[PDB]
C-alpha cells in the first residue's frame, strides 16, 4: 500500500526509535542527588571535599555514578519548579551550627538557626517527597566547639538547660533537627557531623545511596 | 462404577481448569501489556504463558477419565499430548527457581546489578530455563507406546537400568535442586532485610513463607508417590494401591498452577490500576 | 560538502574490480546511497541502492547477482563490487545521495563520476530531441509515461534535472511542482496525470544543456532519453 | 506396561 | 532618591491607565456573537466533517 | 517622608478613579445577551491517535502551520518532531541541558526555540546543508528560568522568564532591544495576538498586562483571579483573551472594555488549570486541568459540552491546529493524544 518514499521514512523512524531507546537505558545507571542549604550553610566546602542557573557536578565512587545538582543561585519561587525533581535518589542538606551566635542580614532579630530549620521543615513535608530519604551534614564544628565556651547556646533555645559542653549541645541539636519529621514511617534521615579536614564523607553518602537503592528493588519486585 | 478418588480428583480438576484458566488469562494480558518497559514484567510473563498452556490441555483429560479409561483419539495423539502436559510443570519450578536467584543477587551485590542488567540477561536466562525442561522431557517422548487390548503408556521392555537412572535424575534434580535454591536464597533474603531499619517489612516473611509452603506442600505427594511407582514391581498389592490413589495425587499438583497466579494479582502494587490502563 | 569516486580503469572483458567514494562535508551515516550510470553519447540509467542502517539494499535486473554493494560508516566511504563484466558495462558512474523524511529533496547532490571501460517498469518516453532557441524566449520540454504517477496520497513522484556539457548533473525539480534549493526562479514545472511540461521563461548561456525526467513510484526507477538544447 | 502417568 | 523614583513612575502609570476610553459591555457581546455566527459554518469541530474528508480517519 | 506619603495617596485616588470608571460602563453581562442562543450538542471525540516514545515527562508542545507537524519537549532532554497524519519522527534534537519547560515552532518551518531553567534560549536550525540539526543562537541575559518564548517572526523572538521581565531579541545580534517591566511575581505565560503587534502575558500576582512590540511600554492591566496565573490565549478575533488560574476558574477578558465578561467554573472541581485554548470559530473552549483529564465549554453560555477524559496523569499541554481540524493533549505520563 505504502509507496516507495514511505517505507524509507518508516525505516527512519524505526532507527530514531532504536537510539533513543539505547540512549534512555543509560540514563537508568546515574544516581541523582539534589543539594540544598541556607547559603552561608558551606556548600562549596562540602562540594570541594567530596570532588576529586544549576550547577551540575560529576564524581565517582567505588563503580558508582553520582550526578549532584546545586540549585542554589536561583533565587525564584521554589514551589513552581521544585515539582521537576520527583524521581531524585536523596536530598543533601548542609547546616553550619557555628552560626547559632550570628542573625541574618536581612533581618537582625531573626537568626540563621530558625531559617535554616524552617526551610528544613518547609522541604521535608512537601507534598512530592513523601519517600525521599534526606542527609543531613553539619559542617564546621570546630568553631563551634572553640566559640561554645565564650558564649551560652541559651541565646537560640531559652528552653534548655545542658552543661553547656560540646557533646551536649551537638547531640540537642541533632535531636532539635531529628524532631522535625512528620512521617517516621516512609522517611529516613542521617545525620553527620564533619569538619573541614576529613576523609569519610563520600562513604556516609555511599551506604545511604546503597540502603535507598536495596528499598527501591526490594519495593519494584513486589517483596517489600 | 466409580470409586472414591476419582470423584475428588475429577472436582479439583473441574475448578483448578476454571480458575486456572481465567487467571492465566487475565495475568498474560496485564504483563504483556507492560513488557518492553519493566524488567521484572517479563519473569512472570513466561511463567503465565507456561502454567496457561499446562491448564489449557486438561479437559481432554478429563474426558479420557471420565470415559472409565477409554483413549478415543488415536496413537499418535498419546505420544505427543500427554507428554506435552509434563514440559509446563518443569518449566514453571525451573521459573521459579531461577526468579528466586533474580532476588537473591539482587539485594546481595546491588552496585553490580545496577551497572550491568539488562533485559538481554533475563531473556537469556528465561530462555535456558525453558531449554533445561526439554532435556527431561525427551525421555517421555523416546519410550510411550499405545496397546490395543485402548490403553497408551510407557513400556520399558525390557528396560530397567535406564528408568531407574531417568526417574532418579528427574526427582533429585526438579525437586531437590529448586527447593534448596528457595530455601537457601529466601532465608538469606529475609535475614540482610532483617539486618537494616531501614528494609525492615512484614510483607516479605508473609510473601516467602507462602510461596515456600504452597510449594512444598502441593509438590511432595507427586514425587513421593512417583518415586515409588518408579521403583516397585507392578506384580504387588501396594503398586494396585497406588494405582488407586494415582488420580487424586495428580489432582493434589495442579493447584499451585492454581495459586502461581493468585500471589501476583494479590501481593502486586496496583493491580486494578494496570487493568484499568490496558 | 563533497564526494569523490575512484577505482575506474581499464580491464579485459573477463574480470573483477572495485569502485570506491569516499564524503566529506556531511553525516554521511543519515544519507541513502545510490548508483547512476551512463552509456557513452547515451542515456543514464539506475544501478543499485543501499538505505541507512544497511536495511535495505535494491539492484537492477540487468546487473542482478553481478553487483555488490556496501558501505563503511566509521571511515565514510561506499564500495561497488564487479565480479562478472560483459562488453555493454563501459560507461561513467556516480554516486547520489538522498534523504526521506517529509518535506526532504532526495537526489539533491551528485558529486563527479569515474569512467569504466571494457574492452511493470514504467516506460518514460520524450518525443523532442533537439530544439533550436535564441536567448530571450520561453522554452517548454514534454515528458509523459505509461501508468499514472499520482498515489493516493496525493503526491505525484516526478523530478526534472539538468546536464551541462562536461559537467555533473544537477537538480531542477522534485514531485513535478517543488523548486530545488539554488536554482533560479525561471523554471518552472506542471502537469496532470500521465503529461508533464517544464517551462523555462527566459533564457541564458548556462541554460544550454540536456534535460532529463524520471519517476519514483517504484523500483527500478526508469530513466527518459535526454531533450537537448541548442543555441 | 503402567497405565497413566508415571 | 530611588524611592521617589519608583514612586512618580508608579504614578505615571497610574496616569496613562487613567485615560483610556470606554465603550458599553452591549456592543462587545454583539460583536462576539456576530463573530461567531458568522464564522461557525467552517468549524470541523464544532459541526462534524463527513469521513470523506477527515484527514485523521 | 511626606512627598512617599502625598504620592501614595495620589496613587490611590488615582486607583479609585480608575475603579469607579469601569464601574461607570458596565451595563449588562455577556450571559443575558447570550440567553437565546441554541445550545451546542453533546460533544463526542475519540483517541484518533496516540504518539509514544517519550520515557520521561512531557512539559511543551507546538503546532505547525501545515496542520501537519508538531514539536514537543520532555525532561529525558530531547525534542522531537511529529508527523500526526502518519504518526512517524522526523527529527530527535538532544539537548545540552534536560530542564526544559517551553518550546516554540517558527511559522515558516526553519527553526526551533527551546530554553528553560538555565538562562539561556537555544535556537536550532532545522533545513542544514550538512544534513543533521545544529544550534544557530543563544540568547542569554536573564537571571532567572525561562517560562515562555514565541516567535515574532523569523529573526525576531519574545521570551518570558522567572525574573519579573519579558524581552525583545534580535537572533542575527544576539542582544535584547525591547525590555518590559512591571510585574512583581514570576512570568508564566504570553500569547501573541494575530495580527503581530500586540501581546499580553500573565504573572504570579494574579494579574495580566498588555504589552506592545513597537513602543515597547505596557498599555493595560487586567486583574481578578485569587491565584497564579498558569496560561493565555487571544480569541481568534483578537479583541479578547482568556486566562486560566490555579483557584479553579477561568475567565475571558475584553480589550475595549477593561471588565469581567464571563467566569467558567464548577463546584465539582477544586483544581488547578495548566493549559487553555480556542477554537477555530470561537464557539469552543477547551481547558486541561490536572485532575488527569480535560475540559470543554461553550464559549457564550458557560456550559460544559464534553469532557476529553483519556490520561492517567496531569494534563500539561494542549494545542489546537490553525485549520481546527483536530486537537492534541499532552501530559506527564509521557504520552501524546490526537482527538477529532
Amino acid at each position: 500500500t505504502l509507496s516507495a518514499e514511505d517505507k524509507a521514512a518508516v525505516e527512519r523512524s524505526k532507527m530514531i526509535d532504536r537510539n533513543l531507546r539505547e540512549d534512555g537505558e543509560k540514563a537508568a545507571r546515574e544516581v541523582k542527588l539534589l543539594l540544598l542549604g541556607a547559603g552561608e550553610s558551606g556548600k562549596n566546602t562540602i562540594v570541594k571535599q567530596m570532588k576529586i542557573g544549576i550547577v551540575e557536578t560529576h564524581f565517582t565512587f567505588k563503580d558508582l555514578h553520582f550526578k549532584m545538582f546545586d540549585v542554589g543561585a536561583q533565587r525564584s519561587e521554589r514551589k513552581k519548579w521544585i515539582h521537576c525533581f520527583e524521581g531524585v535518589t536523596a536530598i543533601i542538606f548542609c547546616v553550619a551550627l557555628s552560626d547559632y551566635d550570628l542573625v541574618l542580614a536581612e533581618d537582625e532579630e531573626m537568626n540563621r538557626m530558625h531559617a535554616s530549620m524552617k526551610l528544613f521543615d518547609s522541604i521535608c513535608n512537601n507534598k512530592w517527597f513523601t519517600d525521599t530519604s534526606i542527609i543531613l551534614f553539619l559542617n564546621k564544628k570546630d568553631l563551634f566547639e572553640e566559640k561554645i565556651k565564650k558564649s551560652p547556646l541559651t541565646i537560640c533555645y531559652p528552653e534548655y538547660a545542658g552543661s553547656n559542653t560540646y557533646e551536649e549541645a551537638a547531640a540537642y541539636i541533632q535531636c532539635q533537627f531529628e524532631d522535625l519529621n512528620k512521617r517516621k514511617d516512609t522517611k529516613e534521615i542521617y545525620t553527620h557531623f564533619t569538619c573541614s579536614t576529613d576523609t569519610k564523607n563520600v562513604q556516609f553518602v555511599f551506604d545511604a545511596v546503597t540502603d535507598v537503592i536495596i528499598k527501591n528493588n526490594l519495593k519494584d519486585c513486589g517483596l517489600f | 462404577t466409580l470409586r472414591v478418588p476419582d470423584i475428588l480428583a475429577l472436582v479439583i480438576f473441574a475448578v483448578v481448569f476454571l480458575v486456572g484458566v481465567l487467571g492465566n488469562a487475565l495475568v498474560v494480558w496485564v504483563t504483556a501489556f507492560e513488557a518492553k518497559r519493566t524488567i521484572n514484567a517479563i519473569w512472570f510473563l513466561n511463567l503465565a504463558v507456561a502454567d496457561f498452556l499446562s491448564c489449557l490441555a486438561l479437559p481432554i483429560l478429563f474426558t479420557s477419565i471420565v470415559q472409565h479409561h477409554h483413549w478415543p483419539f488415536g496413537g499418535a495423539a498419546c505420544s505427543i499430548l500427554p507428554s506435552l502436559a509434563l514440559l509446563n510443570m518443569y518449566a514453571s519450578i525451573l521459573l521459579l527457581a531461577t526468579i528466586s536467584a533474580d532476588r537473591f543477587l539482587l539485594v546481595f551485590k546491588p552496585i553490580w546489578c545496577q551497572n550491568f542488567r539488562g533485559a538481554g540477561l533475563a531473556w537469556i536466562a528465561c530462555a535456558v530455563a525453558w531449554g533445561l525442561a526439554l532435556l527431561l522431557t525427551i525421555p517421555s517422548f523416546l519410550y510411550r507406546v499405545v496397546r490395543e487390548e485402548v490403553l497408551c503408556g510407557v513400556d520399558y521392555s525390557h528396560d530397567k537400568r535406564r528408568e531407574r537412572a531417568v526417574a532418579i535424575v528427574r526427582l533429585v534434580l526438579g525437586f531437590l535442586w529448586p527447593l534448596l535454591t528457595l530455601t537457601i536464597c529466601y532465608t538469606f533474603i529475609l535475614l540482610r532485610t532483617w539486618s537494616r531499619r531501614a528494609t525492615r517489612s512484614t510483607k516479605t516473611l508473609k510473601v516467602v513463607v507462602a510461596v515456600v509452603a504452597s510449594f512444598f506442600i502441593f509438590w511432595l505427594p507427586y514425587q513421593v508417590t512417583g518415586i515409588m511407582m518408579s521403583f516397585l514391581e507392578p506384580s504387588s498389592p501396594t503398586f494396585l494401591l497406588l494405582k488407586k490413589l494415582d488420580s487424586l495425587c495428580v489432582s493434589f499438583a495442579y493447584i499451585n498452577c492454581c495459586i502461581n497466579p493468585i500471589i501476583y494479582v494479590v501481593a502486586g502494587q496496583g493491580f486494578q490500576g494496570r487493568l484499568r490502563k490496558s | 560538502v563533497q564526494l569523490v569516486e575512484s577505482g575506474g580503469g581499464l580491464v579485459q572483458p573477463g574480470g573483477s574490480r572495485k569502485l570506491s567514494c569516499s564524503a566529506s562535508g556531511f553525516a554521511f551515516s543519515s544519507f541513502g546511497m545510490h548508483w547512476v550510470r551512463q552509456a557513452p553519447e547515451k542515456g543514464l540509467e539506475w544501478v543499485a541502492y543501499i538505505s541507512s542502517g544497511s536495511g535495505t539494499i535494491y539492484y537492477a535486473d540487468t546487473v542482478k547477482g553481478r553487483f555488490t554493494i556496501s558501505r563503511d560508516d566509521p571511515k565514510n566511504t561506499l564500495f561497488l563490487q564487479m565480479t562478472s563484466l560483459r562488453s555493454e558495462d563501459t560507461a561513467m558512474y556516480y554516486c547520489v545521495r538522498s534523504i526521506y523524511y517529509y518535506g526532504s529533496s532526495p537526489f539533491d547532490f551528485w558529486g563527479q563520476g569515474t569512467t569504466l571501460t571494457v574492452s511493470s517498469d514504467i516506460v518514460m518516453t520524450q518525443a523532442t530531441s533537439s530544439v533550436p532557441v535564441t536567448p530571450g524566449e520561453s522554452v517548454s520540454i514534454s515528458c509523459r509515461s505509461s501508468k499514472s504517477l499520482l498515489h493516493s496520497n496525493g503526491n505525484t513522484y516526478l523530478y526534472w534535472f539538468l546536464q551541462r556539457p562536461g559537467q555533473s548533473p544537477q537538480l531542477l525539480i522534485y514531485r513535478m511542482s517543488n523548486l530545488a534549493s539554488g536554482v533560479p526562479d525561471r523554471f518552472s514545472g506542471s502537469g496532470s496525470g500521465t503529461a508533464f511540461t517544464l517551462t523555462i521563461s527566459r533564457l541564458e548561456a548556462e541554460d544550454v544543456g540536456v534535460y532529463y525526467c524520471m519517476q519514483h513510484l517504484e523500483y527500478p526507477l526508469t530513466f527518459g532519453a535526454g531533450t537537448k538544447l541548442e543555441l | 506396561f503402567k497405565p497413566x502417568w508415571x | 532618591t530611588a524611592s521617589i523614583a519608583q514612586a512618580r513612575k508608579l504614578v505615571e502609570q497610574l496616569k496613562m491607565e487613567a485615560n483610556i476610553d470606554r465603550i458599553k459591555v452591549s456592543k462587545a457581546a454583539a460583536d462576539l456573537m456576530a463573530y461567531c455566527e458568522a464564522h461557525a459554518k467552517e468549524d470541523p469541530l464544532l459541526t462534524p466533517v463527513p469521513a470523506s474528508e477527515n484527514p485523521f480517519r | 517622608g511626606s512627598e512617599l506619603d502625598q504620592l501614595r495617596q495620589e496613587a490611590e485616588q488615582l486607583k479609585n478613579q480608575i475603579r469607579d470608571a469601569r464601574k461607570a460602563c458596565a451595563d449588562a453581562t455577556l450571559s443575558q445577551i447570550t440567553n437565546n442562543i441554541d445550545p451546542v450538542g453533546r460533544i463526542q471525540m475519540r483517541t484518533r491517535r496516540t504518539l509514544r516514545g517519550h520515557l520521561a515527562k512531557i512539559y511543551a508542545m507546538h503546532w505547525g502551520t501545515d496542520s501537519r507537524l508538531l514539536v514537543s519537549a520532555s525532561q529525558d532532554g530531547k525534542l522531537i518532531i511529529w508527523d500526526s497524519y502518519t504518526t512517524n519522527k522526523v527529527h530527535a534534537i538532544p539537548l545540552r541541558s534536560s530542564w526544559v519547560m517551553t518550546c516554540a515552532y517558527a511559522p515558516s518551518g526553519n527553526y526551533v526555540a527551546c530554553g528553560g531553567l538555565d538562562n539561556i534560549c537555544s535556537i536550532y536550525n532545522l533545513k542544514t546543508r550538512e544534513g543533521n540539526v545544529r544550534v544557530s543562537r543563544e540568547l542569554a541575559g536573564h537571571t532567572g528560568y525561562l517560562s515562555c518564548c514565541r516567535f515574532l517572526d523569523d529573526n525576531q523572538i519574545v521570551t518570558s522568564s522567572g525574573d519579573t521581565t519579558c524581552a525583545l531579541w534580535d537572533i542575527e545580534t544576539g542582544q535584547q532591544t525591547t525590555t518590559f517591566t512591571g510585574h512583581t511575581g514570576d512570568v508564566m505565560s504570553l500569547s501573541l495576538a494575530p495580527d503581530t503587534r500586540l501581546f499580553v502575558s500573565g504573572a504570579c500576582d494574579a494579574s495580566a498586562k498588555l504589552w506592545d512590540v513597537r513602543e515597547g511600554m505596557c498599555r493595560q492591566t487586567f486583574t481578578g483571579h485569587e491565584s497564579d496565573i498558569n496560561a493565555i490565549c487571544f480569541f481568534p478575533n483578537g479583541n479578547a483573551f482568556a486566562t486560566g488560574s490555579d483557584d479553579a476558574t477561568c475567565r475571558l477578558f475584553d480589550l475595549r472594555a477593561d471588565q469581567e465578561l464571563m467566569t467558567y467554573s464548577h463546584d465539582n472541581i477544586i483544581c488547578g488549570i495548566t493549559s487553555v485554548s480556542f477554537s477555530k470559530s470561537g464557539r469552543l473552549l477547551l481547558a486541561g486541568y490536572d485532575d488527569f483529564n480535560c475540559n470543554v465549554w461553550d464559549a457564550l453560555k458557560a456550559d460544559r459540552a464534553g469532557v476529553l477524559a483519556g490520561h492517567d496523569n496531569r494534563v500539561s499541554c494542549l494545542g489546537v491546529t490553525d485549520d481546527g481540524m483536530a486537537v492534541a493533549t499532552g501530559s506527564w505520563d509521557s504520552f501524546l493524544k490526537i482527538w477529532n
